[PDB]
């Protein structure tokens, strides 16, 4: 079947270092961009990170930069986001998303994900 | 007093606008280098073509027919006809979009009106000769002024622009698709068949003028890419702006110039698009006539050839517009540019081979450095095309195809077609077909 499945996060205290893995199957996502988005309890979805197939394209959100390291394993077709130096403001539900390029995914992600709650 | 050129007009087709808007809206200033390389390629090849004429007095078509057998020449003519049709699909779609923006009629109405108005445009072209030149110069000036003002208002990051323009990176399959589309829309292989003809009539200053025209065209193209990239991406956008940037057809461009035109950009942009499309059709009519009169010597009236090309182009463009709206037309423009890039090698390899071959070109020979650079670029283009094709097909096959009974048949058909394409390129490349001379 075709789907994207975020996995990880759970709950941490601070400097969580949480290492979220998004696994996508059935549509070959690991050819454009595979990024993330976040949404607080009451709010609109926001950009968190992105990465292209080439490997170096990560465009981050000005709210959080230099704390999230995003890596992509093309062969397994997976996107890993490492959060370090976590803070209460980052509590939110995180949604994996896949697009056609690391900038188009910035605006309209073609494919979404159920998401997981990350609480500090 | 302006010594303008028609090459920039051919570089400012609606296909170029659509490919540039897509590259800017999908990769910010990432594919700018393709505009820099492509133009540098597109100029260089043109020079060779022109030089060929000066050294031979015959178009590339005549030499291609003479030095090749019946079946190779027929396949080359089919490739050239497909190239001309693929070029002429964007003109029809560009004019249809202009009519939709102006008269607020559906896209299919635009395509039908363009089919009706091709004859009127041909008659006007016949009547006036300098009026067309002034019209193209004024359109180029309007595009330059509008986009340069928009760029000045935007104020992008120069460091990022340079890093994106001088550091090639096809970061993603979508980037490969848009890079190939840009190469197709800028190289425009069929123009070779036309350009040689321009020297059949009978140069440091001529080269300088050509380079100035190309620098203006390249500046306009870079400005379009940068403006689309900065405005569509920016840092924070309204939901309406994001939704418009997601698809970004040729009729949502007015959103680009809103800063420097103030809600009056619709009419000016529609007029610019219509003028560019019509002028590109006027230029490509001569190329179609030269292809037909060189590959098979079957003399055809310019108006008849133009009508046939416009009808063959409207068939698919009209079908796409009926089935799918402006987004479908944008996809069709990108696909036509991709096909142009894909079949460029067949109309480029004979040119380089004849330039090298002393038999056909005679004692005069082109600079070895330029020929080697053109050969390397052409090989790189072929490799990128094949890599993108294998990439897309493999990704479609691995998980995007449900049925298995027809999977083997589809795979065999695709492999056979790709093998035929590569075998033809190899025949034309690592093989000498020289049974003639000056
Ligand atoms: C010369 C040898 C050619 C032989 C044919 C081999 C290639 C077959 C590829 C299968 C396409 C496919 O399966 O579709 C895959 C992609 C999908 O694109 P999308 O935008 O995401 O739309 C789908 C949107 N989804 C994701 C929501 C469903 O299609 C393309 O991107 C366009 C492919 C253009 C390839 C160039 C065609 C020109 C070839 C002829 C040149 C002379």
């Amino acid at each position: 079947q075709w789907q994207l499945v975020e996995s990880g996060g759970g709950l941490v205290q601070a400097g969580g270092s949480l290492r979220l893995s998004c696994v996508g199957s059935g549509r070959a996502f690991s050819s454009g961009a595979m990024g993330w988005f976040r949404q607080t309890p009451g709010q609109e979805r926001e950009f968190v990170a992105a990465i292209s197939w080439s490997g170096g394209s990560t465009v981050y959100a000005e709210s959080v930069k230099g704390r999230f390291t995003i890596s992509m394993d093309n062969a397994k077709n997976t996107v890993y986001l490492r959060m370090n130096s976590l803070q209460p403001e980052d509590t939110a539900v995180y949604y994996c998303a896949a697009g056609t390029s690391t900038f188009a995914l910035r605006r309209s992600p073609e494919y979404w994900g159920k998401g997981t709650p990350v609480t500090v | 007093v302006g010594p303008g050129a028609l090459v920039a007009i051919g570089f400012l087709d609606p296909s170029n606008l659509e490919t540039d808007m897509q590259a800017g809206a999908d990769f910010k200033y990432e594919l700018l280098w393709v505009v820099l390389v492509g133009m540098i390629f597109a100029l260089l090849i043109q020079t060779l073509a022109a030089n060929l004429g000066v050294k031979t007095g015959r178009h590339l078509a005549e030499l291609c027919r003479e030095e090749y057998p019946r079946y190779v020449n027929i396949c080359l003519w089919i490739i050239a006809e497909l190239a001309v049709i693929s070029d002429d699909i964007p003109e029809v779609l560009g004019t249809a979009f202009a009519f939709n923006i102006l008269l607020k009629i559906p896209v299919w109405a635009g395509v039908i009106l363009t089919v009706f108005s091709t004859l009127l445009l041909l008659g006007v072209q016949r009547f006036g000769a300098r009026k067309l030149e002034f019209i193209i110069a004024a359109f180029m000036f309007t595009m330059a002024a509008c986009f340069f003002g928009e760029l000045s208002y935007l104020r992008p990051s120069a460091k990022e622009v340079v890093k994106g323009m001088f550091v090639p990176s096809l970061q993603g399959k979508g980037a490969a698709a848009n890079a190939i589309a840009l190469f197709g829309a800028i190289i425009t292989p069929y123009n070779l068949f036309l350009h040689s003809a321009l020297v059949l009539s009978r140069c440091r200053y001529f080269l300088i003028e050509c380079s100035l025209a190309f620098i203006v065209a390249f500046l306009i193209n870079v400005s379009v890419v940068v403006v689309a990239g900065t405005i569509c991406n920016a840092d924070n956008l309204s939901p309406t702006d994001s939704n418009t940037c997601s698809d970004l057809t040729l009729q949502s461009a007015p959103m680009l110039l809103r800063n420097v035109l103030g809600r009056s950009s619709s009419v000016v942009y529609a007029v610019a698009l219509l003028a560019s499309g019509q002028s590109t059709t006027i230029s490509c009519t001569f190329a179609g006539q030269v292809i037909m009169q060189g590959f098979l010597d079957m003399k055809m009236k310019n108006w008849v050839r133009n009508l046939i090309t416009r009808v063959i182009a409207i068939a698919p463009s009209l079908i796409v517009s009926i089935v799918s709206g402006p987004s479908g037309a944008g996809k069709l423009i990108i696909f036509s540019s991709m096909v142009l890039s894909f079949e460029m090698p067949f109309a480029l390899i004979p040119l380089l081979k004849f330039c090298n071959s002393s038999k056909k070109v005679g004692p005069l020979k082109e600079s070895i450095y330029t020929v080697v650079i053109a050969w390397i670029l052409s090989f790189a283009l072929i490799v990128v095309n094949t890599y993108f094709l294998v990439w897309t097909y493999v990704d479609w096959l691995v998980h995007n195809h449900l049925p298995k009974y027809a999977n083997a048949l589809v795979s065999i058909v695709v492999f056979a077609l790709m093998a035929a394409y590569l075998v033809f390129v190899v025949y034309l490349t690592f093989r000498r077909d020289t049974v003639s001379t000056y």
